[PDB]
DNA sequence: TAAATTTGACACTATAATGGGTTAACTCGTTGTGGTAG
DNA sequence: CTACCACAACGAGCTACCTCTCCGCATAAGTGTCAAATTTA
RNA sequence: CGGAGAGGUA
């Protein structure tokens, strides 16, 4: 054990040894991005591949061609935090050094004439913050992973869609990577044919004959040839075997000398065998056998020079005749049958016009580009350029490996587009389908389905502006002058930084951070969207894609996923699930050999999992060696069954691996249903972290890796000893071991403090270790927002009884009593930022000062001498944070103030109030002030005591960094010259900065020391230009907006407490709403005097199946029991041996737990510290699907001293009378949901109205009118309701006059309407009119 | 399915009837949807006629 | 013919290619000024500030007669 | 049909409100319709009372002052 | 052929290219006749 | 219009309507300037399409893409469709004196009564505590009441009880599927931000308390009060109009 | 209003340049053509 | 001559509410007189 | 004060 786990250890009650660590669970959108960014010459990944992708490029004639060299990242000028306010994207500068060859045109390859090279700027690629996320425009923004089809060949069939038939269709598709498709289909009349990017329908042999095929050649690539022999005006075959299965014999089977079929029989099996025991080979025929049958070769005579019969036409008496009196006596003729051999190539020829190539050309050309006038080298062109060139086809690599695997070949690589045999294959493997020889694909299998990261479609969308920017350059180069031209004049940078900038704002898959908790961060990196560009959308998707396969055993969650219209498109990624290097999914699975299980892991993708045959995760062993029982349930080819212990060949590496982060994190998962769960684990990333993060009394283990990998606490690189711990950063002294000779050893760790969120919640950083701690690598040194000691901590962890109480709790509806809001256990805080922007209207610029007309010093008793609030003032609503001021314009100005406005001076009544207030209801202190400005104006007081301030505070801290820096540097060096000589004394009398000079003989522990000096040197220049750029940086002006001066942004502070409306869940799926605050007398109080601080309703539990609460409730009670016990301990202060002992007896309390603590190795201090964590209850692990059981709560129940039903007897609070039963009491964890009754309710009198229609506007911000929708119009209908219907339609919407008579009456006292025509009908009117029909309101 | 999930929620679930159990579970939940809007437009039909 | 043809289709654009006509002489300012903020990103590797384009572009402009020239 | 029977309905403004407003727009205008607004929608588009519940007496009153005079 | 297309662009196309380019002396003449 | 940033928001109608007049303007321009025939047969034709993709853009052939590169709304999309004039603005429309907040349970009411918040109460009744302040002579001016109510004295919290008293309100939750989907509550002033329903309405309205939301709206005139308190009533409709069965049961 | 001046409009460039970019390609019922075969 | 089928095209898809971000994107050659509407005293 | 895209609640 660590010790970070030696203050607190949680007991685990998993029996299961884990062999395999959960994975660092940020891996698949890091690695994606480092193969973008970082240079891979052999395996071309991202830019890289690109580049060669594009470059070298020629002119239309070749005379002159660009050649690559390198790239390089230029280093990004502002930091995260930086460009985060600021609201700049962090990028980084490419520079690409690019070489331009000339050639002459005089000699045949000049190739040496000139060369120049240099480095020209192209785009701002944005770069990944260390947690996998990226900054643009200063908000914080996540790119999902897709889950697409993947390129190669697909064989489907439509199950019976033509209803009068019944049959069933049969459709091939190639999918490419990029590129135009390719469908071969086949109709209700057995014919194949072809749909070009799903455009219209022709004979499939146009295709055939288009790759330079004619008809014979055709017929030999599909029909296999049977020879029938004329011979004396007698006709035989060559017949082999194997060919009359399930037909009936025409005519008589016979032989030279033997009789072997009758009439009227059908040639069984047992007959054909007896024909190949009998071996015979020419079988003689009647005449009428040939007729039906089918040519394969044209025939033409050599005398008269004309074809009697072509390939594939029918053979009938006449036509045999002649060609038997011509002189043929060896005729060619298709092989054909109903059931396995069946006549479609020779269909489709029937039904094709087509005669050669270029006729087929001609019909190609006229589907893709009709109405068009066809020739020769435009359809060769559009031929060439649909399927076989680089340009306009690619698989990228990926599309041939799935194609060669559905082809059953044997190499995974080949060229990147279409070819002859391709087609063919594909083809003839569609024959086969028909036929009855093979099987269809499955779409949802997850052996079609690729993973396509962040790094694939930055690179797709980067060599689009490549293809762009190479389409201008090439065309620019071609006419322009070749000399003087440098190759970076050329080049323009636009298209790139519009591509990569679009695909990086404005895609549906860089979507918006949800981090209002590290758990929704954590699940929102780890999600796969199906739909977005080259997707499915919800309307393109029904219950065959939504629906759980299979093959998601172990890739993809089945119970993470939204509940509304996205039920099955928005998937989350398993635990252990990793990613294929093509970009399948693939899980770990254990070895066996022989009956062993084995440590050894191999990764198996969805294709390979369902050959072999797979062990069961809760499969018990034997000391590591063998299985228990004979017969193992196992899973193979997608079902489950049983088998025997030698037939098996891997096992699950752990029971967590099927579900994913998220729903790992719910105590007692089994026991819940699966809807409850799905809510739970949807519910439990909407949890605000709350004032004092507390742990969860029953967790699973997971929490300490999700808040660690989600990158929000402030993990130790580097093992030491703190030396200085501030609430605002921490100093830590690294050990000896894990130092470089050439840095000092000291590691600053800077904490986050206050910072506003993307949903507006607080952002802190709290240290957790005290002064002097020695603490290694991996540990947790500050804890974030939901983090306790590096344990995920969501929500509180309360008392509740499971009892109905005067009806308070209904349906759902949650009873709190009044402990919970003293304690502030619920109490968030919001930090809200307003925004003020002085824009350059048309007659003058917006003016910020505390010269605000119309108001008194009651408001501006909060405003500084340039009007902008004091940080600290609290504010309520309506109050004024800046005094913008602006003018309002010779419109809006009367002859009154217009004669005093050039009498008593221009500043008298020229403006208006345009200054910021506060919403209504929001309140709160002021903590921050940001003052941007444009470069050039000079700002106010306020804004150069606000970068005075900024330029202290950063030469302060910064100052404080190179202090304790070189007082490490200095400490190391001391260290090393007495680890040589002996000095002690003579290094204290002489200044601690005169530690440089001292020395003796050279040897390497000199040259370290030398080492030292240098990097002593180093570390005070790089202070020197690290403090100069620093202020050069905060003193100049930003670039804003065109047309705006300043922008002021201020920061409000509130401190939200719960109240009724506020919605609750606990991590069960049972969610409510609080419907009283009640006072802590009247609780139902146990018999110690200890009253329950929540009352819930028990019949949510029969109902929605979610039986883990309880579970989870017994749980808490028997942990807080333990806990309550070494609290009494402790508090009378008894001894140490006795708390040991009570401790170690509570720890190996399980049956077969998988853990095994001793406290004889824990010293008396770890025992006590242990002992003061625990005192608030024992936190315990259960893990899913293997978890505790009734038995072990049971006796952890028994050795807390509670009974062991769970059920105690309440007295209740108003009265003092025992309730008739006992009553389910416990400790459950509930969350607070970000779902506010301050932000939900809202109401309006009388605002603002749209422009065309003229109906009031819609929305809480805008303050807007609720709508009234018509559902509502056809109730009030039904009820007979007339006049509230029309008083809803007319004057309470859009009648101008109506209205504002409706408010001069009310104000008047009188009720009555005056009623007119809405607005709404004179614009339909209007518009109607427009149309060019005539409509009017014909009077009478 | 052949095999039905023996085990009730008292003693809890393991992997593989846990897993056969969503497939209902996803199939009500979006049948949920899906009928409530062919209802909503079959109301709204109903409506205009009469 | 080229060049009548070119001038045509040029002087076409400077009049309905937006939903608010500019002059032609603006236009040909916006182009003067398109070019040389190309120029000089291409020069700098970064876009050029408003002063730098006073500098570059001619010897009447300053900063707020092109500041007015951006829409 | 439910969807024809209203789309067949003498009223074209309720049938335009409903489904298919283009045809049955073009419908009316070719034939050169009136619509009398006698159904609940039309005076729920237009803005009157509806002619049901209290305000159906209203209408009556209307139509017996039309029909007489 | 003159059937089944909507794209003006097309149409227009069609119609322009059914007319022979001109050498360096037709417009000679082209230009002597104007 | 323009927008904050200085930048215009203009309507697709302007752009047909400019394409219309641009290709019109050249047509009449090559008509008098005595071009061939091919280059006004393609001015016509243009003009067509200008005049079709102006009356409906998807329906001859291509649509007319504007420069986001998605279809233009015509006026035939403008007059039919989910979002257009009929079913948005004529049909349903958005109301003023309307209010929306989460629902919580209230066993000590009545079943014609509903447990309104104080702040909602004052800002929906607002122009009728304008005219109760007038006329008892607390306020000189209608800015005077403004500001009055706006500070929220205790007078102000009086007369807002005198007004309220007898006066119905409409309680509403979507999807209004049948007509008791709609009903008129008698109101109670309540501390808090919640409206507190009976928990026998709670079948009628298919509402639940687990974060359900409804909206509140208030009759002006008499005839629209007396609509409520004799035919909107929960004391009236208690059995259901499906079938002749009661549907406040207990639950 | 007389006069200034930056805007705004129109007319004119004389080597030879000769056919364009492109997107994405469920389920169901009703209506209208377009043959089809005897 | 006309009873019949298979394709193409068109119109349809609950309700209400809340939050956030985006919308003149890669492309372009300059001079020269004449009128004229906004600008100083 | 508009329109699109993404997400969330009932
Ligand atoms: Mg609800």
């Amino acid at each position: 054990y660590s010790y970070t786990e030696k203050k607190r250890i949680r007991k685990d009650f998993g029996k299961r040894p884990q062999v395999l660590d959960v994975p660092y669970l940020l891996s698949i959108q890091l690695d994606s991005f480092q193969k973008f960014i970082e240079q891979d010459p052999e395996g071309q990944y991202g830019l890289e591949a690109a580049f060669r992708s594009v470059f070298p490029i020629q002119s239309y004639s070749g005379n002159s061609e660009l050649q690559y060299v390198s790239y390089r990242l230029g280093e990004p000028v502002f930091d995260v935090q930086e460009c985060q306010i600021r609201g700049v994207t962090y990028s980084a500068p490419l520079r690409v050094k690019l070489r331009l060859v000339i050639y002459e045109r005089e000699a045949p390859e000049g190739t040496v004439k000139d060369i120049k090279e240099q480095e020209v700027y192209m785009g701002e690629i944005p770069l990944m913050t260390d947690n996998g996320t990226f900054v643009i425009n200063g908000t914080e923004r996540v790119i999902v992973s897709q889950l697409h089809r993947s390129p190669g060949v697909f064989f489907d069939s439509d199950k019976g869609k033509t209803h009068s038939s019944g049959k069933v269709l049969y459709n091939a598709r190639i999918i490419p990577y990029r590129g135009s498709w390719l469908d071969f289909e086949f109709d209700p009349k057995d014919n194949l044919f072809v749909r070009i990017d799903r455009r219209r329908k022709l004979p499939a042999t146009i295709i055939l004959r288009a790759l330079n095929y004619t008809t014979e050649q055709i017929l030999d690539l599909f029909f296999e040839k049977v020879i029938f022999e004329i011979r004396d005006n007698k006709l035989q075959m060559e017949l082999v075997p194997e060919r009359l299965r399930g037909e009936t014999a025409s005519f008589d089977i016979e032989a030279n000398g033997k009789v072997y079929v009758e009439k009227g029989r059908r040639i069984t099996a047992r007959h054909i065998r007896q024909l190949e025991k009998d071996d015979v080979k020419l079988i003689e025929v009647p005449v009428e056998y040939i007729a039906g049958k089918v040519v394969a070769k044209d025939y033409i005579d050599e005398s008269t020079g004309e074809l009697i019969c072509a390939a594939n036409m029918e053979l009938s008496l006449d036509l045999l005749a002649k060609l038997s009196q011509s002189g043929h006596k060896r005729i060619e003729t298709l092989f054909t049958n109903d059931l396995d051999h069946g006549p479609y190539i020779s269909e489709t020829l029937r039904v094709d016009p087509t005669n050669d190539r270029l006729s087929a050309l001609v019909e190609i050309y006229r589907m893709m580009r009709p109405g068009e006038p066809p020739t020769r080298e435009a359809a060769e062109s559009l031929f060439e350029n649909l399927f076989f060139s680089e340009d306009r086809y690619d698989l990228s690599a990926v599309g041939r490996m799935k194609f060669n695997r559905s082809l059953l070949r044997e190499e995974i690589e080949g060229s990147g587009i279409l070819s002859k045999d391709d087609i063919i294959d594909v083809m003839k493997k569609l024959i086969d389908i028909r036929n009855g020889k093979g099987e269809v694909d499955d779409i949802d299998h997850l052996g079609n389905r690729r993973i396509r990261s962040v790094g694939e479609m930055a690179e797709n969308q980067f060599r689009v502006g490549l293809v762009r920017v190479e389409r201008a350059v090439k065309e620019r180069l071609s006419l322009g002058d070749l000399d003087t031209l440098m190759p970076q004049d050329m080049i323009n940078a636009k298209p790139i930084s519009a591509a990569v900038k679009e695909f990086f704002g404005s895609s549906q898959l860089s979507q918006f951070m949800d981090q209002n908790n590290p758990l929704s961060e954590i699940t929102h990196k780890r999600r796969i969207s199906a739909l977005g560009p080259g997707g499915l959308t919800r309307e393109r998707a029904g219950f065959e894609v939504r629906d759980v396969h299979p093959t998601h055993y172990g890739r993809v969650c089945p119970i993470e996923t939204p509940e509304g219209p996205n039920i099955g498109l928005i998937n989350s990624l398993s635990v252990y699930a990793q990613t294929n290097e093509y970009g399948f999914l693939e899980t770990p699975y254990r070895k066996v050999t022989d009956g062993v299980v084995t440590d050894e892991i191999h990764y198996l993708s969805a294709i390979e999992e369902g050959n072999y045959v797979i062990a069961q995760a809760n499969s018990n062993l034997d000391e590591e060696g063998h299985f228990v029982e004979d017969l193992v349930t196992c899973r193979s080819k997608g079902e489950s069954s049983l088998f025997s212990r030698d037939q098996v060949d891997y096992m699950d590496v752990s029971t967590q691996q099927v579900v994913s982060v998220g729903a790992s994190l719910i105590p007692f998962l089994e026991h819940d249903d699966a809807n409850r769960a799905l809510m739970g684990a949807n519910m439990q990333r909407q949890a605000v972290p709350t004032l004092r993060a507390d742990k969860p009394l029953v967790g699973t283990g997971m929490e300490r890796a999700v808040a660690v990998d989600s990158g929000v606490t402030a993990v130790a690189k580097r093992g030491g000893v703190v030396q200085y711990v501030d609430a605002s950063r921490i100093v830590i002294k690294v050990n000896e071991d894990e130092m470089y000779p050439g840095e000092a050893g000291i590691d600053i760790y800077n904490l986050t403090k206050y910072t506003r969120s993307n949903q507006n919640t607080c952002i802190n950083q709290m240290p957790c270790v005290s002064l002097g701690e020695p603490v290694e690598r991996g540990d947790v040194l500050a804890d974030g927002p939901s983090t306790d000691l590096g344990e995920l901590a969501l929500g509180q962890n309360m008392r509740v009884a499971f009892m109905p109480w005067n009806g308070y709790n209904f349906e759902d509806s949650i009873l709190v009593s009044e402990r919970v809001v003293q304690e502030d256990r619920f109490t968030t805080i919001h930090i809200q930022e307003l925004a003020c922007v002085s824009r350059d209207t048309k007659l003058g610029p917006e003016e910020i000062t505390a010269d605000i007309p119309n108001v008194g010093e009651a408001a501006l008793s909060k405003l500084d001498e340039s009007g902008i609030v004091y940080i600290g003032a609290e504010v309520t609503g309506g109050d004024i944070l800046v005094g913008k001021v602006t003018p309002k314009g010779e419109t809006q100005l009367t002859p009154e103030e217009k004669l005093l406005r050039a009498i008593f001076g221009e500043k008298a009544s020229d403006v208006k109030d345009s200054s910021l207030r506060v919403p209504n209801g929001v309140s709160g202190t002021v903590i921050d002030v940001q003052v941007f400005t444009r470069d050039g104006v000079e700002k106010d007081k306020r804004a150069l005591e606000i970068e005075e301030m900024q330029l202290k505070q950063a030469k302060k801290d910064l100052s404080e960094e190179l202090q304790i820096l070189e007082a490490g540097l200095f400490s190391r060096i001391r260290a090393v010259l007495v680890a040589g000589g002996v000095e002690a004394e003579k290094l204290d009398k002489l200044p601690r900065d005169r530690w440089l000079e001292l020395g003796l003989t050279d040897e390497e522990k000199q040259n370290q020391l030398e080492q030292l000096a240098e990097q002593y040197d180093e570390l005070k220049h790089e202070f020197e230009k690290k403090l100069e750029a620093k202020r050069r940086k905060i003193t100049q002006g930003d670039d804003l907006a065109p047309g705006v001066l300043k922008i002021v942004k201020v920061y409000l502070a509130v401190k939200r407490r719960i109240q009724p409306g506020d919605k609750m869940a606990g991590r069960h799926g049972n969610k409510g709403v609080i419907s009283k605050i009640n006072p802590i007398e009247d609780m139902p109080y146990d018999e110690n005097g200890t009253p329950v601080d929540i009352v819930l309703n028990p019949l949510g539990v029969p109902s929605r199946m979610n039986i883990g609460q309880i579970l989870e409730t017994h749980l808490g009670m028997a942990a807080k029991g333990i806990g309550d016990k070494i609290n009494a301990m402790l508090k009378q202060q008894q001894e140490v041996a006795k708390l040991r002992e009570f401790i170690q007896r509570a720890y190996d309390l399980g049956a077969d737990v998988r853990q095994k603590v001793d406290l004889s190795t824990f010293s008396d201090e770890e025992v006590m510290r242990l002992a003061e964590n625990l005192r608030k209850g024992m936190p315990i692990a259960t893990p899913v699907f293997d978890g505790a059981k009734e038995a072990e709560i049971k006796e952890l129940l028994k050795l807390g001293d509670l009974p062991t039903s769970g059920q105690i007897r309440l007295y209740d609070g108003r009265t003092g009378e025992q309730f008739e039963r006992p009553v389910t009491v416990g400790y459950m964890y509930m969350l607070k949901l970000n779902h506010l009754v301050d932000d939900k309710m809202h109401a309006r009198s009388t605002g603002s109205y749209s422009l065309v229609t003229q109906q009031p506007l819609g929305g809480k911000a805008q303050f807007g009118g609720q709508r009234f929708g018509e559902m509502e119009v056809w109730a009030l209908e039904a009820y007979g309701a007339a006049y509230t219907l029309q008083e809803m339609l007319t004057v309470k919407s859009d009648d101008v006059n109506g209205r504002t008579k409706m408010y001069k009456n009310i104000v008047d006292g009188n009720h009555q309407m005056e009623p007119g025509m809405p607005e709404s009908f004179n614009v339909l009117l209007k518009e109607i009119r427009s149309l060019g029909i005539n409509i009017e309101l014909e009077d009478e | 399915i052949e095999t039905p999930i023996t085990a009730n929620f008292r003693e809890g679930l393991n992997v593989l009837q846990y897993f056969i159990s969503t497939h209902g579970a996803r199939k009500g939940l979006a049948d949920t949807a899906l009928k409530t809007a062919n209802s909503g437009y079959l109301t709204r039909r109903l409506v205009d006629v009469a | 013919a080229t060049w009548w043809i070119r001038q045509a289709i040029t002087r076409s654009i400077a009049d309905q290619a937006r939903t608010i006509r500019i002059p032609v002489h603006m236009i040909e300012t916006i182009n003067k000024l398109n070019r040389i903020s190309r120029q000089m990103l291409q020069e700098m590797g970064r876009e050029p500030t408003p002063e730098e384009l006073a500098e570059r572009m001619l010897m009447p402009e300053d900063k707020i007669r092109k500041v007015l020239k951006i829409a | 049909g439910i969807t024809k029977a209203s789309l067949a309905t003498e009223s074209f403004i309720s049938a335009a409100s409903f489904q298919e407003t283009t045809r049955v727009l073009t419908e009316a205008a070719v034939a050169g319709k009136r619509d009398e607004l006698r159904g609940l929608k039309e005076n729920v588009i237009v803005g009157r009372l509806i002619p049901a519940g209290t305000g159906y007496a209203y209408h009556q009153d209307r139509m017996r002052r039309r029909a007489a005079g | 052929e003159i059937g089944r297309t909507t794209d003006p662009v097309r149409m227009y196309m069609r119609e322009m290219g059914t007319v022979e380019l001109l050498t360096r002396e037709g417009e000679i003449d082209i230009a002597k006749r104007i | 219009v323009p927008l904050d940033g200085g930048r215009f928001a203009t309507s697709d109608l302007n752009d047909l309507y400019r394409r219309v007049i641009n290709r019109n303007n050249r047509l009449k321009r090559l008509l008098d300037l005595a071009a061939p025939d091919i280059i006004v047969r393609n001015e016509k034709r243009m003009l067509q399409e200008a005049v079709d993709a102006l009356l409906d853009n998807g329906r001859r052939g291509r649509a007319i893409t504007g420069s986001n590169k998605r279809p233009l709304k015509s006026l035939a999309d403008m007059i039919k469709g989910k979002q257009g004039r009929f079913r948005q603005n004529l049909l349903g429309k958005r109301v003023d004196y309307s209010g929306r907040s989460v629902i919580t349970v209230g066993p000590y009411l009545r079943l014609h009564q509903c447990g309104l918040p104080k702040k909602m109460a004052l800002e929906l009744f607002k122009p009728f505590i304008y005219g109760k302040l007038e006329l008892r002579g607390l306020a000189t001016t209608i800015k005077a009441a403004k500001k009055m109510v706006e500070r929220e004295e205790a007078v102000v919290w009086d007369i807002l009880d005198e007004v309220i008293r007898e006066h119905p309100v409409l309680l509403n939750r979507a999807p209004t599927l049948h007509r008791l989907g709609i009903q008129a509550f008698e109101p109670v002033l309540i501390e808090g931000k919640a409206i507190q329903l009976h928990p026998l309405v709670c079948a009628a309205y298919n509402a639940d308390f687990d974060g359900d939301q409804m909206a509140v709206h208030v009759p002006l005139t008499l005839e629209a009060q007396l609509e409520a308190r004799a035919l909107m009533m929960s004391t009236n409709n208690i059995l259901s109009p499906a079938n002749g069965e009661p549907i406040i049961v207990p639950s």
